[PDB]
């Protein structure tokens, strides 16, 4: 179940190892447009929050 | 270059390099005028000596 668009939810994620190769193995995606960073170099950075 | 896609990266550094390029161009542009001023002072100093 996902939250409705009028009252959505947050989920604070911290203190792990983030791998984004598991993201592409879900479905044929409608879009993957990204603004600040690149999808290919996502697995070579460390994030504050 | 650790975070951007190779299609957008040369556009971004294209918009980044030319600012410092014109900065160095303006630096040498004032340097030529300053060198001309001290040259005009140095010819007067040589005439006085």
């Amino acid at each position: 179940r996902f939250a409705s668009v009028y009252a959505w939810n947050r989920k604070r994620i911290s203190n792990c190892v983030a791998d984004y190769s598991v993201l592409y193995n879900l479905a044929p995606f409608f879009t993957f447009k990204c603004y600040g960073v690149s999808p290919t170099k996502l697995n070579d950075l460390c994030f504050t929050n | 270059f650790s975070r951007l896609d190779p299609p957008e990266a040369e556009v971004q550094i294209d918009r980044l390099i030319t600012g410092r390029l014109q900065s160095l161009q303006t630096y040498v542009t004032q340097q030529l005028i300053r060198a001309a001023e001290i040259r005009a002072s140095a010819n007067l100093a040589a005439t006085k000596m």
